[PDB]
């Protein structure tokens, strides 16, 4: 229903997230940004149960920002992903679990490498060249298996992503009202306005 | 009631000092001297054992130098029993950080939390403070080699070379004299032993009254090694520098 | 739980534990805050009985609470970490619920409230710390400087100092700071802060720290050489 | 030492009596009640000239119909004000009305004796609580750390209180206008203050039925100070 | 009726001494002499059974106690304090080790847990320190034989041989002359009996002396057979008769 | 000198509150004695009823803890009854938890451990009592185990407690030197009670009527106290020899 | 002396000094009188001001429709104890549909005061109370002291110079006890009783406080112009 | 010294001075007595008439526990009430679990253990009362007296308060002159006499007599107050003996 | 399984005039097809010229009226015998009802 995709290329991580918020038989909003900046070089997209998604995202954001101020230092994408995994892994055996799936795209400044982590609501973490949550993966994974190369540029990554959105717009049942695309690289996080 | 028997461990004097903290520091000044020296390619930890008996088992003994994780060690000056309470807390804290972030804990973060625990015993709870001063020697990929000290007040500071316990005033003057920034580990080993040899309250410094440890990048390809010296290795390093 | 009332009234109406906490502040290294027309500068003394220090890793005297607010202090160093931590957590909690960073007045009011609570709670002693809290409110260019103390009172200052020999540096600032015309630039403001510390500091190579806060989260700490240029310039004008 | 809740041989609580000495060291606060309103005034008393006096907040709003002035250890008053505001708003939530001034004061005074071996010591601050309600009209209360409160036609608290109270005994009558009361607070503050009274080191406020609780501007108080000086010279 | 002693009863004095720990050590000094000697193939711990009355049955009062099948303990100082420490030490060997790892703790770690318990009596609210020093002898697969002393502060030290209590100063000097690194277990038992005769005044026989060893595994003491990997306790308490046999060739 | 008011160490390594609790033990001015036969364990204690208005049947320092265990106390009655109620509860709980009757020596250890806690923990005072537990244990046979305010305990061949304890102790020591054995070599408990009273008479140097004594007897599977007439029957037998 | 640091300590003669010091706070309080007939019970109280600008401290508190008290001593302690009485009267009504007997009201106050005299940390209540009521056994008057001691009486007085009114009522006993079915006369007797405790001051309109409960009268308080009748 | 400043502290004698100080508070109180009889117990107490203004018969001091036990005490009256409130809770929980009403010896140890507990800690004060109590159970009549230390015994007769020695002497005569036993109705009359005789030690203020009784035959094993004709008869018997 | 609710029937009616108001209710009380009482009133004078009825499950209705009557009593104690206005009573009753939001009083209340 909620589409969140991620592609790691040579020098950057690209996250695409659907703009629709639907409740019942009404599309309430068509410009929703399903993402939070955790740190200058780390971005988290999210999808799942209503309310839970934003509450979890903002809670993680607050904790990473608190860490940043305390140590005057940015946590690595690997470190942030492990923190997020553990919070979800705690949550799954709570009285009421967070039903939220996330992708974490980051640029590690110490390694000079982009990194993409896929984490589900159970706390199942994997590092991937490309990732998706929900029904989107049933189309995009096979498509990317074919067209993806590890040495692609950011522009090549965006064209590869256009191919995924086109496929989802052709074969998905629901109108998801397009995507907001964001790039994470050595210079930080920026939004592509014309997609 | 019980008010009668309360020492009030967490109050100020009229001068604005914490009685119990000051008296704990007085306790620590009688404990065996421990020295830390930070070189460009490693760190030395050297400590003097506090009175020996010929019948003390020297090889299977640990009094001064404790391992916190693979990258961080501590030298102790004060009550050993108090130090072991704090060491186990620090060992757990390091593993919590590793479990959470999948990265070894930065040295300062571990030091700050141990120092925050000590601070708590001086502000609330009506208990006596921990009669312990630590020298922390460790490595992380942010700041590289680091030396810190903490004391019963819960105040901590970073050093190039430092001593705790007995005769710190004399020891610090001697370190301040012969220390320079481009120093190597093997030179620092020699400085640490020479300083203890001059400040010791014993007649002569021998292998059986010392604990010694280095933190080098001596293992190949950027991998950090902790070497807690065996008795025979201290005997050899004492001969090699010409103290015995 | 340890319940003892440690902070209590005496026959003359004083709370001695709060007053003895002020003596701990008086023992601490000097800290000064001066606000200009478009900035606030925080200056701090560092005692020079400690050579062989590692200044890379030693705790800095001025702490960032958020990207737009800073906190310096005088008194017990270990006590100050507890106040800084609580302030940093409240800063993030405010952003989370109000969707706006703290004002400097609000952050100060919180820190002062924590200090007050430790003067009428059982089992605890007061904080042996006074703070200078400086910064700029979100989307605002008016400089803010506040002071707190162990009792829990707080107030706003055009310029203020705390710590050992603070009465000497307050004397200096009282005649050298004009309310009509605050230091028009960063340069003028930093220089007045360095001058005021130079009355007490004994020299000022590694003994003086300066941190400049400008609007919209623009905070930078000066290096030794940068501060040493102010020290060199002030002494040459003095010989007159 | 000795218990925090101990009685003296004369039948008074040591800690309560000692907190009253702390309040005598505090800065002066005066309140006067009329049929046209209640006026509250305080001495700011800045410890140094560099301190920005407008940040000294010793007169405080509780609700639209209730205001409050303080004297003593003013840091202690924050949680009392916080409680008063919550009590006032909570009562409006539960009963869809304004809370009586007396009922507010009683709620604040319930905190006072909640100390012992609850908080560790009594409050070291006295409060003047002024307000209006439909039943009893314009009211002024003096709330102490003993847990007692008295209604007053006029009252002074702080370092200049016994001298100011004797002056209020002569000057108060049941036909005072609001303007007459404003000048009277300024007059009596100028008498008991150490430094010379002006708009920067003193602050006025009032509560009226029509406009509610208002702290006066420095510009408005300055004109009342000028009006007062002219009237004393005029006979 | 509630416990109002939530504050420390052991505090630092202006000189840096912890009074109650020093005074606890004074109580240990008054206590009866006990010792421990480490051999190449075993460890011996010994003490005098000071009888309170001749009508008392000193067999019912055990000064030397089994903690695990391979670890034993003896003390000097206050007997009641020792008894509760043995109860707590036996339990902690199970709760914080055997119930987790399925095997008994090594000597150094059990010692470490006892030390912790004694340290907490030095800092917690409303308690005095324990008025005892312990000598703990034991064996484990990876460390071999070992002997430890634990003091009222919670400090512990490993020893080749030592003594604590009444005549410890003389007994330590005696052990320095006789101890070498080639001592067999029987030689260490002989030296233990010689050292103890100096500090004992009255009767010196198997009924007034309490002595135990940590040595070879005792399959006969196991209580069952069939599992080759189950071995039997290395801890054994010497009988009254076994002591008197060695006192003839003394 | 607050080190004499609570249970913390004095400069010479002593606990004065524990020592002063030992002095409270003799506050009643009563002497007790315990001996073992082949089949039984007998305990005797003096009974002093000074007030004429007292109901003499309610004045007792011997307690039936369980069916098999009896306990005599030397010390004030409030602390005695405090100890007795706890021992009864502990012995009952042991049986429920572990499926067999609490042994005399295990109950002694347990009560001694409780006493040790009061010497270490500040808020609790020691009980000013010495507890002598007696039974015929199904494993160990006739048993006497004794607890004090220090938390010390040990088994006894025989024992005595009270102001004139040393006289009774040496009297018993001298008998066991002579007899060369650990117990009273006697078949019936009646004659072991007669031995106990006889040797108490010799050590204390006083004669006893039926109301001056109190007797408890432990046999296999029961502990019981004797009535005034049971003691009178026993006093007559001694007098006619 | 050495035995007055807290309520948990007995003196060598068996006295509780903290309780005696609490008793002393009552003696400093303003005078209040209680008296009754067979049909009605009346409280009269002299109120005290801080100065001429202040109000007069209210002495009388209503507990139920059939019960209430007057206070002398620490007024906040009277508020705590009256609030407890209000709850106990209320519990009796809600659970048992039963008006709380004035005797049980006394027993409950005794036991609440007692607990504060046997535990460390607490302090005794610093106030004395005169409780009046009309229940199923007619009119009642009680005297509460913070030692715990509660006493049923025909008449009494507590506070400064209470001995004057207490002597008067002791003389007037045979007269006022038979003022049945006449409220105004029973009040007149109480107002004359409190007048025997006055020195230099007389009973004015904002000084006097009267309360009455009885057979066909709920507990009601009179202040201001409603007491001008009795001066 | 300082051994007497804190409860539960042993002095060098082995005494708890705070308990001994509580005994002084008991000795200061009014006289109360207990007489054991053939098939029951009788309780009586002296009530000092401080003023004409005290309502006669309306400040009742003897208290009932359960339906079969009576309690009277001398010393701090509030402390006595606290002890009875506990006694009522103890008797209620016994009846709840075991069905049968609490036996008197069982009840005696419940109070005893509770009072003894207030000598174990410095955070509580000992009880400032000696309590005389008793009743009728399955094994017949029992009378007890309990002291601040927690000490209690069974009694043929008991007395405490300012006139305890006078009352004790008078009680000892009854025990000697009636070895077979005293009847319930006789013991009521004797109780009146003894209170009137013990009043000689408190004779400034005149007093009011209050009596109660439990008897297997006379009150059917339940606690009742003596009132009206039986009370006035007992008062007249006492008045005749003082003159 | 135990059902904590029941239906006691009956009906109530409130009308307001210019200077008056009426609150009427029938006096019948029922369960299923049986009559419990022909005269069991469920309209009550609560003091301060407020009349109240809580119709539905009678146990919950009686409990609510009982709590509101008690609320009026304590309003007098805490606020110097002030008259509880009808608008203030209404708001107070909302809080009584919503306080049991997750185990409700099964009543239609009218004042």
């Amino acid at each position: 229903m909620d589409i969140i995709l991620g592609i790691r290329v040579q020098d950057s991580v690209i996250l695409a997230s659907s703009k629709a918020v639907t409740r019942g038989i009404s599309v309430l909003k068509d410009s929703d940004d399903k993402t939070r900046q955790l740190s200058p070089h780390t971005l988290m997209s999210f999808a799942g149960e209503a309310g839970d998604t934003v509450q979890f995202a903002e809670y993680i954001q607050a904790n990473i920002q608190l860490y940043s101020i305390r140590e005057d230092y940015e946590l690595s994408p690997q470190a942030v992903s492990s923190f997020v995994r553990q919070e979800l892994a705690k949550s799954i055996r709570s009285r009421r679990p967070y039903q939220v799936n996330v992708l974490i795209g980051g640029y590690d400044k110490k390694k000079n490498k982009p990194e993409l982590y896929q984490i589900d609501y159970l706390g199942t973490k994997v590092e991937l060249p490309y990732g998706a949550h929900g029904y989107s993966g049933f189309y995009t994974f096979s498509l990317l298996d074919h067209h993806y190369r590890p040495d692609m540029t950011t522009e090549e990554g965006l064209d590869l992503l256009k191919l995924c959105v086109q496929e989802l717009e052709k074969r998905m049942p629901m109108d998801f009202k397009g995507v907001i695309v964001k790039i994470v690289d050595k210079d930080g996080i920026r939004q592509v306005d014309d997609f | 009631g019980s008010r009668r028997y309360d020492s009030r461990t967490t109050i100020f004097s009229p001068e604005g000092r914490l009685y119990q903290v000051e008296y704990a520091l007085e306790s620590i000044s009688h404990a065996g001297t421990a020295i830390g020296i930070m070189a460009s390619d490693g760190i030395v930890l050297a400590a003097e054992r506090k009175v020996t008996s010929t019948l003390l088992e020297q090889d299977t003994s640990t009094e001064k130098l404790y391992k916190l994780n693979d990258k961080i060690a501590v030298a102790v000056a004060g009550l050993t029993a108090d130090a072991e309470i704090l060491i186990n807390t620090a060992r757990i804290h390091a593993q919590n950080y590793l479990k959470t972030y999948n990265e070894d804990i930065p040295v300062e973060i571990l030091v700050r939390r141990l120092s925050d625990i000590k601070q708590g015993y001086t502000q609330h709870g009506g208990l006596r403070p921990f009669g312990v001063s630590f020298i922390y020697a460790g490595y992380d990929d942010r700041y590289g080699y680091q030396l810190y000290t903490s004391n019963p007040s819960g105040n901590y500071t970073g050093w190039k070379a430092i001593s705790v316990g007995a005769n710190t005033s004399a020891a610090q003057t001697l370190l301040q004299m012969d220390y320079k920034d481009d120093m190597k580990v093997d030179d620092a080993i020699e400085l640490a032993l020479k300083t203890l040899s001059k400040t010791t309250d014993s007649s002569a410094l021998t292998y059986d009254r010392l604990e010694f440890a280095t933190i080098r990048k001596g293992a190949n390809d950027g991998e950090v090694y902790q070497k807690i010296f065996k008795p025979q290795e201290i005997k050899d390093i004492l001969v090699k520098t010409g103290i015995t | 739980g340890y319940d003892r009332a440690l902070s209590i009234f005496s026959p003359d109406g004083h709370i001695f534990q709060v007053e003895y906490a002020l003596e701990a502040v008086k023992r601490g290294t000097c800290a000064v805050g001066v606000k200009g027309k478009n900035c606030v500068v925080l200056g701090c003394e560092r005692r020079s009985t400690l050579k062989l220090q590692d200044t890379r890793i030693t705790p800095s005297k001025v702490s960032k609470i958020d990207s737009h607010v800073v906190l310096s202090f005088s008194g017990l160093n270990a006590d100050s970490r507890i106040l800084i931590e609580k302030a940093r957590v409240e800063a993030q909690s405010h952003r989370l619920t109000l969707e706006d960073p703290v004002t400097v007045e609000y952050l100060t009011r919180y820190v002062a409230g924590v200090q007050q609570r430790y003067t009428q709670s059982g089992g605890v002693r007061p904080f042996g710390v006074s703070t200078l809290i400086a910064g700029f409110d979100p989307r605002d260019d008016e400089p803010k400087l506040y002071q707190t103390e162990p009792s829990g009172i707080y107030s706003s200052w055009s310029a203020q100092t705390i710590g050992r020999n603070s009465k000497t540096v307050r004397e200096f600032l009282e005649k050298n700071y004009d309310r009509k015309e605050p230091p028009a630039t960063v340069e003028e403001c930093v220089k007045l802060t360095v001058r005021s510390l130079l009355e007490v500091v004994q020299t000022g190579a590694k003994n003086i720290e300066i941190t400049v806060v400008k609007p919209d989260s623009d905070i930078v700490a000066l290096s030794s050489e940068e501060i040493n240029q102010y020290v060199t310039q002030i002494e040459q004008e003095k010989q007159e | 030492d000795r218990g925090v809740s101990t009685f003296s041989p004369e039948g008074r609580l040591f800690q309560v009596e000692y907190s009253l000495e702390a309040i005598k060291l505090g800065s002066t606060a005066i309140g006067i009640a009329t049929k046209e309103g209640v006026v509250l005034g305080v001495e700011k008393r800045a410890t140094s000239p560099l301190l920005e006096s407008d940040s000294i907040e010793k007169i405080v709003e509780i609700d639209r119909h209730i205001g409050c002035a303080m004297s003593g250890l003013t840091a202690d008053a924050r949680s009392m004000i916080e409680h008063a505001r919550t009590a006032a708003v909570t009562h409006n939530l539960y009963y869809d009305e304004d809370i009586n001034v007396e009922s507010l004061t009683q709620s604040v005074c319930d905190l006072a004796l909640r100390f012992g071996e609850l908080m560790s010591r009594p409050f070291g601050v006295a409060l003047l609580i002024a307000g209006h309600d439909a039943d009893d009209g314009y009211q002024l209360f003096h709330a102490e750390p003993s847990g007692t409160f008295y209604r007053y036609n006029a009252k002074a608290i702080g370092s200049g209180s016994e001298g100011a109270q004797a002056e209020l005994l002569n000057e108060w009558h049941s036909s005072l206008t609001l303007k007459e009361a404003e000048l009277l607070v300024l007059k009596i503050l100028k008498q008991v203050m150490e430094e010379k009274l002006d708009e920067n080191n003193a602050q006025l406020s009032c509560i009226t039925k029509q406009d509610g609780f208002k702290i006066y501007d420095n510009e408005k108080t300055a004109e009342l100070i000028k009006e007062l000086k002219e009237k004393e010279a005029a006979e | 009726m509630t416990d109002r002693y939530s504050f420390s009863l052991t505090t630092f004095s202006p000189s840096g001494k912890l009074g109650q720990i020093d005074y606890a050590l004074t109580a240990v000094k008054q206590g009866v002499t006990s010792l421990g000697i480490k051999a190449t193939n075993g460890v011996v711990i010994a003490t005098e059974k000071k009888s309170s009355s001749p009508l008392a049955m000193s067999e019912t009062l055990s000064k030397v106690s089994l903690l695990t099948p391979d670890i034993g303990a003896v003390y000097s100082g206050m007997g009641p304090d020792y008894r509760v420490l043995v109860d707590k030490s036996r339990k902690v060997a199970h709760t914080s080790y055997k119930r987790i790892y399925g095997e008994y703790p090594p000597t150094k770690l059990l010692v470490s847990e006892v030390a912790k318990i004694m340290q907490e009596a030095t800092q917690s609210g409303g308690v005095r320190p324990f008025g005892v020093s312990l000598l703990i002898a034991g064996h484990d697969e990876f460390n071999g034989f070992s002997l430890y002393q634990v003091d009222p502060s919670g400090s512990y030290f490993p020893w080749k041989a030592t003594a604590i209590g009444k005549g410890s100063v003389a007994a330590k000097t005696f052990l320095e002359k006789r101890w070498n690194d080639e001592l067999e277990l029987e030689d260490a038992i002989h030296i233990a009996l010689l050292t103890l005769k100096e500090s004992v005044e009255g009767e010196f026989n198997g009924d007034t002396i309490e002595l135990a060893i940590i040595g070879d595994e005792n399959p006969d003491l196991l209580g069952y057979t069939g599992i080759p990997t189950d071995k039997g306790p290395r801890f054994r308490k010497l009988t009254s008769q076994e002591i008197n046999d060695r006192l003839e060739a003394l | 000198g607050y080190d004499r008011h609570i249970t913390i160490f004095s400069p010479e390594g002593r606990l004065y509150q524990v020592e002063y609790a030992f002095k409270a033990t003799n506050q009643t001015n009563i002497n007790s004695l315990a001996v073992r036969g082949k089949d039984c364990t007998v305990v005797i204690s003096q009974k002093k009823v000074p007030d004429k208005l007292l109901d003499p049947t309610t004045v007792s320092y011997i307690f039936c803890i369980s069916r098999t265990i009896g306990m005599v106390v030397n010390g004030p009655i409030p602390d005695a009854r405090n100890a007795a109620l706890r021992a009864k509860a502990e012995a009952a709980e042991f049986r429920y938890k572990y499926g067999y009757d609490m042994p005399c020596d295990v109950l002694a250890k347990r009560m001694a451990n409780l006493s040790q806690i009061y010497t270490q923990r500040a808020y609790m005072r020691p009980l000013g009592v010495i507890l002598t537990f007696v039974s015929v244990d199904e494993e160990l046979g006739p048993s006497i185990y004794k607890t004090d305010p220090a938390g010390y305990y040990v088994g006894y061949k025989a024992t005595a407690t009270g102001p004139k304890q040393q006289e009774i102790t040496t009297n018993l020591e001298n008998h066991f030197k002579k007899s060369k054995i650990d117990h009273i070599n006697e078949e019936s408990w009646e004659k072991v009670v007669e031995f106990a009273i006889t040797h108490m008479i010799d050590a204390l140097g006083t004669e006893f009527s039926k109301n001056d004594l109190e007797v408890g007897v432990a046999t296999k599977d029961k502990f019981f106290t004797l009535s005034a007439e049971n003691i009178e029957e026993r006093l007559v037998a001694i007098a006619e020899q | 002396n050495n035995y007055d640091g807290d309520t948990v300590t007995f003196s060598p003669t068996g006295r509780l000094f903290q309780v005696e010091y609490a008793l002393e706070a009552i003696k400093q309080g303003s005078v209040t009188v209680g008296l009754r007939s067979n049909t009605h019970a009346v409280l009269v109280a002299l109120k005290r001001n801080a100065d001429e600008l202040s109000s007069y401290q209210k002495k009388i508190i209503k507990c139920d429709e059939h019960m209430g008290l007057s206070l002398a001593g620490l007024a906040p302690d009277a508020r705590v104890l009256s609030n407890y009485l209000r709850q106990q009267c209320n519990y009796s009504s809600l659970v048992f549909n039963r008006k709380l007997a004035v005797e049980r009201a006394g027993h409950l106050l005794c036991d609440k005061a007692q607990k504060n005299t046997q535990s460390y940390g607490g302090r005794p209540y610093g106030v004395g109370l005169l409780i009046i009521g009309y229940d199923k056994s007619g009119a009642h008057l009680l005297e509460f002291q913070p030692s715990g001691n509660v006493t049923e009486l025909y008449g009494t007085a507590i506070g400064a110079r209470s001995q004057g009114a207490k002597t008067y009522l002791e003389r007037t006993l045979d007269t006022f006890i038979k003022i049945d079915g006449n409220p105004d006369e029973l009040i007149k007797a109480g107002v004359e009783a409190i007048s025997q405790s006055l020195r230099d001051e007389s009973l004015t309109v904002d000084n006097l406080s009267i309360a009455i409960v009885g057979k066909d009268t709920p507990f009601t308080i009179y202040d201001g112009e409603a007491v001008a009748k009795y001066i | 010294t300082g051994y007497d400043l804190s409860n539960s502290v042993f002095s060098p004698d082995g005494r708890n001075f705070q308990v001994e100080y509580a005994v002084k508070a008991v000795e200061n109180g009014t006289t109360s007595i207990g007489i054991k009889c053939n098939d029951g117990v009788v309780f009586a107490v002296e009530k000092l008439i401080t003023s004409k203004l005290l309502v006669p018969q309306k400040n009742v001091k003897i208290q009932v526990v359960d339906r079969h036990i009576g309690c009277v005490y001398s010393g701090l009256i509030p402390d006595g009430r606290h002890l009875v409130n506990r006694g009522r809770e103890e008797a209620a929980s016994f009846k709840k679990l075991y069905k049968t009403p609490i036996p008197i010896p069982a009840f005696a140890d419940r109070l005893g253990q509770y009072v003894q507990a207030h000598t174990l800690y410095n955070s509580v004060r000992p009880f400032g009362v000696s309590t005389i109590f008793g009743g009728v159970d399955k094994n017949g009549a029992h009378l007890y007296m309990l002291e601040p230390s927690g000490s209690y015994w069974g009694y043929k007769g008991a007395a405490t308060g300012k006139g305890r020695q006078s009352a004790k002497a008078e009680l000892e005569k009854l025990v000697d002159h009636h070895p077979e036993g005293l009847s319930a109705r006789e013991a009521v009359k004797q109780a009146a006499k003894i209170i009137y005789l013990a009043h000689e030690d408190n004779k400034e203020k005149d007093f009011e007599l209050e009596i109660s009784w439990c008897s297997l035959s006379e009150t059917n094993g339940l606690h009742k107050f003596v009132k009206g004709d039986l009370l006035q008869e007992a008062i007249d018997f006492a008045q005749k003996e003082i003159n | 399984q135990f059902n904590p609710y029941g239906d006691n029937g009956g009906t109530i009616l409130g009308i307001a005039g210019e200077d008056f108001a009426v609150l009427a209710g029938d006096t019948r009380n029922i369960t299923d097809y049986s009559i419990n009482s022909r005269y069991e009133p469920k309209v009550f004078d609560c003091g301060d010229n407020i009349v109240m009825s809580a119709n539905g499950f009678a146990a919950d209705g009686d409990a609510l009226v009982k709590r509101f009557k008690n609320s009026v009593k304590w309003y007098h104690f805490d606020h110097n015998d002030k008259k509880l206005s009808i608008n203030s009573a209404a708001r107070n009753i909302q809080h009584l009802l919503y306080g049991k939001r997750f185990f409700p009083y099964y009543v239609h209340t009218i004042i």
